[PDB]
């Protein structure tokens, strides 16, 4: 045939892959962290912004941190060879590389080596994105007026918040990173590369959020999310 | 408005 | 006039910007750190390829710790109004976040605070990129066969490797990350948008690249760079 | 090679 050229993903696999939604609202008591008002309304978001992309979505609700290791793991351990990618959304609690089960803290590490290219064959080669609504520490930003390949290659991780911040979410509309990222997986789906959405959806957060609060500290507050792309190759959710 |  | 869109940087300002390279390659023999053997082929390759680019470049060889403080505190009291951008090249050992200067380490936040959004008002809203070619802790991959805006944003880290792990550098040919880093620009920079170029660099590093060593426990290892984009807008290094 |  004529001329070809490699530079994007192949997703026109039979399935576009798994989309695993950990929805962690309410918390042991004894962990004293507080429930997630709005958590659900990013859940249900999710749900149909990757139902619409063909996504075989799978959302849980409320997992100890024994029962995320344990979903993660029996879901690497899937065969994925017919699926084109991994999708998993983390929302919960969390601190720099950190997000909570129920009843206390996982390593986001440990969750994403499950799915190495040397430790999950079935997806070596394929993307693997990991969307983190989790604070990442407790700083505020004030805003300003205006062959072989490598085990951690071809993962992407679209964080809510820089390291080292909080991350904002309102109990009413949700948390500002999924809103938007729901909103430009929307109108951006089948027009732009996904580090182009993303980078959208870095400038709504940036531009069009800022928080209300009574308490002084909190008030007047903005947000930058964070891509760590390690990928290898342009990503399209459709296909010619 | 909350942080998480 | 016409429809207008805003999806891209400005990058049709008089000056390109400063392009500020530090080059450490000698260490105070107190610290034990090892001389950096190739990383003078990465420094000349950085100031040829920015040059090409029209970035003003600035080259800075074996500064200790107090003078990178001082360097990068006063470029960034400097006016950068007619500059479209900024960029800054880390050539040094390092760990997770840190940059050595010849006498001791840098927190890098250290560093890019001094570029903050409120903190260097005539680059606020414009692309601040740093690239870092440093260790960023000692892990080694194996391998598999085959308005207000906030303070943080319009960012760019562009690191040689993955969080926690070494990055490798060539003492005859120079850097993995550097070497491919030149070439992609000096490829693609008149024909692609800046996070494209950066993921072409993750391939070629991932895929053309594997250590050799007499030692097994640094033989036949990977390496992957790792994009961390806090941008709000498609970066061009062209312009109409 | 070497590492950083
Ligand atoms: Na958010
Ligand atoms: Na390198």
């Amino acid at each position: 045939s004529g001329i070809s050229l490699d530079n994007s993903y192949k997703m026109d696999y039979p399935e576009m892959g798994l989309c695993i939604i950990i929805n962690n609202k309410n918390f042991h008591k004894s962990t004293g962290m507080t429930s997630r008002s709005g958590t659900d309304v990013d859940a249900a978001n999710l749900r149909e912004t990757f139902r619409n992309l063909k996504y075989e979505v799978r959302n849980k609700n409320d997992l100890t941190r024994e029962e995320i290791v344990e979903l993660m793991r029996d879901v690497s351990k899937e065969d994925h060879s017919k699926r084109s990618s991994f999708v998993c959304v983390l929302l919960s609690h969390g601190e720099e590389g950190i997000i909570f089960g129920t009843n206390g803290p996982v390593d986001l590490k440990k969750i994403t080596n499950f799915f190495r290219g040397d430790r999950c064959r079935s997806l070596t080669g394929k993307p693997k994105l990991f969307i983190i609504q989790a604070c990442r520490g407790t700083e505020l930003d004030c805003g300003i007026e205006t062959h072989k390949i490598p085990v951690e290659a071809d993962f992407l991780y679209a964080y809510s918040t820089a390291p080292g911040y909080y991350s904002w979410r309102n109990s009413k509309d949700g948390s500002w990173f999924i809103q938007s990222l729901c909103a430009m997986l929307k109108q951006y789906a089948d027009k732009l590369e996904f580090m182009h959405i993303l980078t959208r959806v870095n400038r709504k957060v940036a531009t069009e959020f800022e928080s209300f609060s009574f308490d002084a500290t909190f008030h007047a507050k903005k947000q930058i999310p964070c891509i760590w792309s390690m990928l290898t190759k342009e990503l399209y959710f459709y296909h010619l | 408005d909350e942080v998480d």
